[PDB]
Order: C-alpha cells, then structure tokens, then sequence
C-alpha cells in the first residue's frame, strides 16, 4: 500500500545504478523517496563495475 | 589478478624479510574466491602466484 509511506519503485534498476544513472534508469533521477523497493528483476546495462 | 564476472581481486606480493620459521623467511598470503552458478572464475597473473 503507497498511500502513507512515499513509496519509489525500483522496477529493473537497483538504488546504486540509479545513484549512477545507468541511462535506462533516468528516470529517478533526483527523485526522493520514503522507500525504495529493489526488484528481482532488476538488472544493470551499463559498464561493468563492482 | 583472481576475476570473478561479480567481483575482483587484485593482489601486489610484497617483498622484505619476515622473521625465519621453520628455517623459512619468506611468507605466504592465501586468499579464497567462490563462483557462484553460471559465472566463471578467470585468474590473470604476471608472477607470484600459487594457483
Ligand atoms: C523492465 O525490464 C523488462 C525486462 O527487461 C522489460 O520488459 C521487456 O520490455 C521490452 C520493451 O520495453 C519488451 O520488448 C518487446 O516485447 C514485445 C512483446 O514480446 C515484442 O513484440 C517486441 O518485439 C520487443 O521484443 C520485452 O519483451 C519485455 N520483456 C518481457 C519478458 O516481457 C520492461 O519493459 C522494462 N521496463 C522498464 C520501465 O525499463
Ligand atoms: C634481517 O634480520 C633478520 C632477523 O635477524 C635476519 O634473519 C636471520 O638471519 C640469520 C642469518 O645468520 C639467521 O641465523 C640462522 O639461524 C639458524 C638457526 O638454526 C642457523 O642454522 C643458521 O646457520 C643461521 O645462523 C636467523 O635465523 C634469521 N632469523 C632470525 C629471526 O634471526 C635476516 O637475515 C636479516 N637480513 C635480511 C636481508 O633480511
């Protein structure tokens, strides 16, 4: 349930590709949030990094 | 150089004396490194290893 806690979508990105901006995850940037949900699906497109 | 697809190690031997055991002054530096299911490990080195 959204509705109390801001709640932000991870959908196929984790939190840190999108601190980095894989390009597919532009969408949050800047966005804040109250909770981010980190998917299962959630893959990275970009550089490979560690 | 001990690769994973997930991760990396990297390691640079570091020489000097180190008190003598068992007539031995020379140490060794063991490290692990776990592959997980459908990843491969790959080991890149130019000298020093103990594979
Ligand atoms: C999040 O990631 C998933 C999986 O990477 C994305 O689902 C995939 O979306 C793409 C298009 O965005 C789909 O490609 C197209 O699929 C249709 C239907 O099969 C086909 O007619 C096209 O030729 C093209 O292949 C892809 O099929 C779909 N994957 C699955 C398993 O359905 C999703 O779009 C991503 N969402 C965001 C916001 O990034
Ligand atoms: C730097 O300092 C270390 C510490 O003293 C040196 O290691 C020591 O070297 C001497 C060499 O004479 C070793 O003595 C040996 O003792 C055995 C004991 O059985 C004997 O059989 C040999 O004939 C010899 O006398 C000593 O064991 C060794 N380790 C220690 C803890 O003293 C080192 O050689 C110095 N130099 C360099 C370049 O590292």
């Amino acid at each position: 349930c959204d509705s109390p806690h801001q709640i932000l979508d991870g959908e196929n990105c984790t939190l840190i590709d999108a601190l980095l901006g894989d390009p597919q995850c532009d969408g949050f940037q800047n966005k804040k949030w109250d909770l981010f949900v980190e998917r299962s699906k959630a893959y990275s497109n970009c550089y490979p990094y560690d | 150089t001990v690769s994973t697809k997930r991760s990396q190690q990297a390691v640079i031997p570091n020489i000097g004396s180190r008190p003598r055991i068992r007539d031995i002054p020379s140490r060794i530096s063991i490290y692990w490194t776990i592959v997980k299911p459908g990843d491969i490990l790959l080991i890149n080195s130019t000298g020093n290893l103990i594979a």
